[PDB]
């Protein structure tokens, strides 16, 4: 429902080799996960009953020159059912 | 409209402050040291196709 | 809720069969709604200051800019 | 005695002549008890003078109270090729201060004795006296008193004949309050404007002309010769245990008979004021404020001046400093707001405007006092002025900006009634008005 | 230079070509203040301007006239030469040039000038 | 009269008799309609040219 | 009106020489005779009183320069320092400089209901030489504890370096300012 | 961490390096460094106003101050030579409170003409003042003001924007040469000036107008022309001469 308790739910309950960065801040809660594990992590969050994530606000890629992954995709979605809203995002290259 | 002093000087000192905050970048200035040495304007040229009307 | 409608007293209009006729209803209501949150702000409209006061992040007042050097550094800064 | 702290004998006095009925040059030195036995003194090695003014407890006399013993243990032991000054601090400006004046002007010998003795036990090689401008009689009789010292051999090459070589020499400022700080003094004398200098580089190690110097008041240069020769012990034996000795007092303001008077260190302010002096004009009843000592030193209210010591440490733990040792009696027939302004007047003309906090605090400082002279403010502007002190005090180069805050702060913590009475009524009499 | 991302991206071939200058900018002589230190830029050399000769103002036609200016910054100079070589263009670096911080002393303003020298 | 430039006519107005050392010009009779404060020494023989209006102020008696 | 600035007069002006004397010149040798060689500039405030003695109770700019030269410095500094002390007159004082108003614990006692008086008898403002050329008004720095409020300072350049003499006068009536005043004028010295 | 402005520290020999904590992290400086240079080593960035590394030091702004633990008072970090196992602390209340008292002080006679002046954009003391100033004025009583003198054809002068920080007379006694600019006077009065009608006649007279932290100093020919923000700037080298 809250910040406090889907950080730790998704802690326990997501394999561990899909997210690789967790902040948990005012701000919203981010998942940063490979762009390999993106589609398995969304399905996970669409499909889970103490994470029923059913709506994809939207998507947006943001442009960072000096990083080897140059774009970084934010995938920003919303849980009606427990009026909360998750961020997960990726980083990939121009190819 | 660029408005004067009663005693018939232009208001206007050549600081730029309206040209940096236009947000269509429709204000264009020049300015030098008039003769009495004071701060005015010789270029005050405003698009108004440019201009937004925002009164910023 | 954001800003001050956690105070303000209104109903949700909520469709039955979702066709555009619902739709059309649901957009009335809500106008009528809006009608009313409108008149609770006007009758519950407090006074004081239009403005955070931190003048870092708003403009000073122009009477204020005209007789202090510090405002004046702030109109400066922020225009 | 330990429980009565107070009363000197005429024999006890140090300052004999202070009150000029007989003759200050040399014939009088001698007869009065001036360079006698000065070879000895010197004789008996640098060392030994430094331990017997660590012995007799003498704290500086020009209002800061360092130990002079500790102080003077400072200079450099080893010479590295550098020069040792001495530099005597004649320069007094503190309004209502009058004592360096009349040591300069009755005892000249005393302080060229001092001088010598202070060189013998600094291991400096030449002594400044540094006089106030506008003393200009007073600079040519210790100038006379100097030739004099000099065609008798008591100062020059081989000093009282010791094999110490000693010169003194008779600098003078050009009308500056701030010229008597110690590295405003050495700026001053060095030829350039009197602005003091930062601290991190002390005196001790880079003073005048970048040579190790020490700079000390009169009083307690004049004390030196006389300490060594009557006894540490003896000196000792007046005024409470840190702090001993008898020092001058240049009483002066609402009293009746103010005078110049030399009294035990630890003299109760009431028996100085209602013993020496007359009494308070008007009684003891009609006394509303009293200055300790001068203008840098805060105030003290008639409630606090009953049972105080004019110690060094009794009125610093009163919040209060005993400075220059020059009290000012203030009756009820005083606006002290008026007074206190003055002050900051003094205070914004006599900064020399080299750092921030002084150069525009002590101005601030003044045009919010003038205003509250006559109620033209609010009852908000008196934690302004709190304010404006802190921030001046701390921040500055020298010890002016503290001097320059102090009696603010002191008219705010005795007498903030009467600032929000005159506020109130002026505020009444707007409004009656119109 | 493997200016592979420059053909994969949309930047016309004309202006695959031209030569850039990889530098960081210097503290400004009239500020004290270091903020606007450490990031690296890429300098287009876009000088081709001109005047409108209907109002004074200045033409220009470079697209290149201020974007290295404005958007394109690099926090080092290894991410400048990496975006300039994968996008196929001629660059040269500017070693920055930087202060040498050397011992200064308060004191120092107060130095014996030594022993009257009769020479 | 449009032949007047902005500059003659504001060296035409005479110079404003101040009988302190400083004088503060606002530029307008309300504070809050004309430029920011500007406070002018007069200290010199000439007259004092106020950096906004334009304005110059001589000093009265001395 | 004391400026921080010097405007080009026909009394002062950098063109006009000025050297000390024949008789000065032991006091001004005896003088840097107290400081070492490579330190002259320390000479700078003996040097300027001394100028201002000899030529009148005041300092052109002609005599800091002189000063600068002696003591082989820039001329900004002779300046620095002539500007920063105020016993330095750089206007035109008369002849018998009296110094009136007074400070701050003098006033308590009543020192500032002397200087109206004075003014209005020879007749010229504060800091303005009377047409004769003798009497000029000014600010005193006072001395001591001040116990007789009514002090008046008078600075004596009639004499030039030779006879210049610094006096404090107590207890003076707003009415015997004035009657010193006509004994200085007649030429007689009144004690202290 | 790497030092502000990427300002190399030269070490004679590592026997003689003192060790500072500036906010908790270890520094190493050689003997002779000032705190604010310690602390420059440490990424901390002081704000100053009279102090520059090219002139000798003179702490008149006080503007540098900061917390020393054996300390009773903040010591201008400037002029106070670093020792070994002393504790820096910059951002705490006592070096805050400081820090707003001087700006205070200073914004307190400063004109109202920002906007006329040519250091509008590129000025230290409103910079300063939005970074490490407070927020409202309490000064409503009459500023100061002082007349402009002519220094030449090259550098106009305002000093009634002077805030006295002396680095211009710093410069033309040290690394001009040409002594004729000095403070004048004492107290608030005090002003900077030549005395006697003159002109700059140094080769490197224009450099005043760099070191001057304030709009009192400014290039005559590059009057009112256009701000800073304006300019595009490009690093070039020399060829009036061979020095490049
Ligand atoms: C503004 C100011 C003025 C001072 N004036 C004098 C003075 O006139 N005479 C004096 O002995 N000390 C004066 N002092 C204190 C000096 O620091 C003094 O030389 C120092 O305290 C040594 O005094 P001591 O001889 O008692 O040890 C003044 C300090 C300040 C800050
Ligand atoms: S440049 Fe613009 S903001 Fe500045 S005075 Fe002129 S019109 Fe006003
Ligand atoms: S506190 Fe005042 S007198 Fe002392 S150095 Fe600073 S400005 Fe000068
Ligand atoms: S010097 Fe700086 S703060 Fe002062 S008016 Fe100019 S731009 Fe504003
Ligand atoms: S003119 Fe500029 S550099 Fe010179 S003292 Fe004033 S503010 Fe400092
Ligand atoms: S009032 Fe001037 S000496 Fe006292
Ligand atoms: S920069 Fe250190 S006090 Fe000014
Ligand atoms: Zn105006």
């Amino acid at each position: 429902m809250d910040n406090q308790f889907i950080f730790k739910y998704s802690w326990e309950t997501l394999p561990k080799k899909w997210v690789k960065k967790m902040e948990r801040s005012e701000h919203g809660n981010r998942f940063d996960t490979n762009t390999d594990y993106l589609f398995q992590l969304l399905c996970f969050l669409k499909l889970h009953t103490y994470t029923r994530v059913q709506v994809l606000i939207d998507i947006c890629g943001v442009d960072y020159p000096s990083r080897k992954r140059r774009f970084e995709v934010v995938y920003n979605l919303l849980s009606t059912r427990y009026n909360s809203r998750i961020r997960v995002q990726t980083s990939a290259d121009e190819v | 409209a660029l408005r004067r002093y009663p005693t018939g000087e232009e208001r206007c000192i050549a600081c730029k402050l309206c040209e940096a905050v236009c947000p269509a970048q429709a204000i264009t200035i020049e300015a030098e040291e008039r003769e009495d040495g004071s701060r005015r304007t010789t270029r005050y040229d405003i698009d108004m196709t440019k201009c937004i009307y925002c009164g910023f | 809720p954001y800003d001050v409608y956690d105070q303000l007293d209104f109903d949700v209009p909520v469709g039955t069969r979702g066709d555009c006729y619902d739709r059309y209803c649901i957009r009335i209501e809500e106008m009528r709604q809006s009608l009313r949150i409108i008149v609770q702000c006007l009758n519950q409209m407090p006074s004081g200051m239009i403005k955070a006061d931190d003048r870092k992040l708003c403009p000073p007042s122009r009477c204020r800019m005209k007789l202090s050097m510090e405002s004046l550094i702030h109109h400066f800064e922020l225009y | 005695e330990k429980t009565h702290f107070g009363g000197l004998k005429d024999e006890d006095r140090i300052f004999t002549n202070l009150y000029g009925l007989h003759d200050p040059f040399l014939k009088g030195a001698m007869k009065r008890g001036d360079w006698h036995r000065t070879k000895d003194l010197v004789l008996k090695g640098t060392d030994w003078i430094v331990n017997e003014m660590k012995k007799s407890g003498l704290r500086g006399r020009g209002g800061a109270g360092f130990p002079s013993g500790l102080k003077w243990s400072f200079m450099p032991k080893v010479s590295d090729g550098r020069p040792s000054y001495l530099v005597v601090n004649a320069d007094e400006s503190e309004p209502g201060t009058c004592k360096d004046r009349e040591i300069m002007r009755h005892d000249p010998h005393k302080l060229l004795e001092g001088c010598l003795i202070a060189g013998v036990g600094m291991r400096a090689s030449a002594a400044y006296i540094y006089i106030r401008g506008e003393y200009v009689n007073e600079r040519l009789n210790l100038e006379k008193a100097r030739r004099e010292a000099y065609a008798a051999g008591l100062l020059g090459k081989n000093a009282c004949g010791s094999g110490y070589d000693f010169e003194v020499y008779i600098h003078f400022g050009a009308g500056a309050y701030i010229c008597g700080e110690e590295t405003a003094l050495l700026e001053s004398l060095e030829g350039k404007q009197g602005k003091p200098r930062l601290k991190p580089p002390f005196p001790a190690n880079a003073g005048l002309y970048g040579c190790p110097t020490t700079v000390t008041n009169v009083e307690t240069v004049a004390v030196s010769p006389t300490i060594l020769r009557r006894g540490p012990e003896w000196f000792s034996s007046f005024g409470r245990k840190n702090n001993a000795g008898t020092k001058l007092f240049c009483i002066s303001g609402h009293v009746n008979k103010p005078c110049t008077v030399e009294e035990e260190m630890s003299i109760p302010l009431k028996e100085l004021i209602e013993r020496h002096c007359g009494g308070v004009r008007g009684g003891w009843d009609n006394l509303l404020a009293i200055i300790p000592g001068g203008s840098s030193v805060p105030l003290i209210p008639k409630n606090i001046c009953e049972d105080v010591l004019m110690d060094f440490d009794a009125l610093k733990a009163v919040q209060s400093g005993l400075g220059t040792a020059a009290v000012i009696v203030m009756d009820k027939s005083t606006d002290v707001v008026d007074a206190i302004a003055r002050l900051s007047y003094f205070y914004k003309h006599e900064s020399c405007g080299q750092c921030t906090p002084c150069r525009e605090g002590t101005g601030w400082l003044w045009m919010i006092m003038e205003r509250m002279k006559v109620g033209n403010a609010k009852l908000e502007e008196i934690d302004m002025l709190q304010e404006v002190t802190k921030q001046i005090e701390g921040h500055t180069i020298c010890a002016l900006g503290d001097a320059a805050a102090w009696p603010v702060q002191g008219l705010i913590r005795h007498f903030r009634p009467e600032l929000e009475r005159r506020i109130r009524e002026r505020a009444e009499r707007e409004l009656l008005q119109a | 230079k493997r200016g592979e991302i420059g053909k994969v991206s949309g930047i016309p071939e004309e202006h695959l070509s031209r030569k850039v200058i990889i530098y960081s900018p210097a503290r400004t002589a009239t500020q004290s203040g270091s903020g606007k230190l450490g990031k690296w830029k890429i300098n287009f050399v876009s000088t081709l301007k001109w005047e409108n000769p209907l109002m004074g103002w200045t033409s220009t036609g470079d697209p290149y006239a201020n974007v290295g200016d404005s958007a394109l910054a690099f926090d080092s100079e290894e991410a400048a030469k990496s975006f300039a070589e994968r996008h196929g263009w001629d660059y040269k670096v500017k070693k920055p040039n930087t202060p040498l911080l050397k011992v200064k002393s308060y004191s120092d303003n107060f130095k014996w000038k030594g022993n009257p020298q009769p020479e | 009269r449009s032949k007047k430039s902005p500059m003659e006519l504001i060296s035409e107005v005479p110079p404003i008799k101040v009988d302190g050392r400083i004088v503060a010009c606002e530029g307008d009779t309300n504070p809050a309609l004309g430029h920011p404060i500007e406070f002018i020494c007069l200290d010199l023989n000439e007259p004092a040219i106020c950096k906004y209006c334009g304005l110059r102020y001589v000093q009265d008696h001395h | 009106t004391a400026l921080n600035y010097h405007l080009d007069s026909p009394d002062n002006k950098p063109d006009l020489p000025w050297e000390f004397s024949e008789a000065n010149q032991s006091k001004v040798k005896e003088i840097l005779s107290y400081y070492p060689s490579n330190y002259k500039q320390s000479a700078v405030i003996p040097l300027l009183d001394l100028a201002q003695q000899q030529n009148g109770g005041w300092l052109p700019v002609s005599a800091m320069n002189a000063v600068a030269k002696v003591i082989e410095v820039a001329p900004i500094r002779v300046y620095e320092v002539a500007t920063f002390y105020s016993m330095f007159n750089r206007a035109k004082v008369g002849k018998y400089h009296l110094l009136v108003c007074g400070t701050t614990p003098c006033m308590i006692r009543g020192s500032r209901d002397i200087e109206s008086a004075l003014l209005d008898h020879l007749g010229v403002k504060r800091g303005e030489v009377t047409k004769d050329g003798l009497f000029s008004v000014g600010e005193m720095e006072c001395m001591g504890c001040c116990v007789n409020a009514p002090m008046i300072t008078v600075a004596d350049y009639s004499n030039g370096s030779e006879g210049y003499t610094y006096n404090y006068f107590e207890d003076v009536t707003p009415e015997k300012v004035v009657e010193i005043v006509e004994k200085l004028r007649k030429g007689e010295k009144p004690p202290h | 961490r790497n030092p502000v402005g990427g300002a190399r520290v030269h070490f004679s020999n590592p026997e003689d390096a003192i060790e500072v904590f500036v906010d908790g992290y270890a520094v190493k400086v050689p003997k002779g460094f000032t705190v604010l240079q310690a602390c420059e080593v440490a990424g901390v960035d002081i704000p100053r106003f009279c102090y520059h590394s090219r002139l000798s030091i003179a702490g008149n702004c006080r503007m540098c101050l900061v917390e020393v633990e054996k300390s009773p008072k903040p010591v201008a970090s400037c002029a106070m030579p670093a020792l070994p196992g002393m504790k820096i602390k910059t951002d705490t209340p006592i070096a805050k409170k400081a820090r707003e008292g001087v700006m205070e002080f200073l914004l307190m006679n400063h004109p109202l003409d920002c906007p006329i002046c040519d250091q509008g954009g590129e000025c230290d003391l409103q910079d300063q003042s939005m970074a490490f100033g407070s927020d409202r004025g309490r000064f409503t009583e009459m500023k100061r003001s002082v007349v402009d003198k002519n220094l030449g054809p090259l550098v106009k002068t305002v000093m009634t924007r002077c805030i006295q920080c002396t680095r211009c007379v710093r410069f033309a006694s040290e690394v001009a040469g040409v002594q004729d600019l000095g403070i004048l006077g004492r107290g608030s009065g005090e002003e900077i000036g030549t005395y006697v009608e003159k002109l700059m006649t140094s080769e490197l007279s224009g450099n005043v107008i760099d070191i001057c932290p304030v709009g009192a100093l400014t290039s005559k020919p590059f009057a009112f022309k256009a701000r800073n923000w304006e300019l595009k700037a490009t690093e070039t080298i020399d060829v009036s001469d061979a020095v490049g």
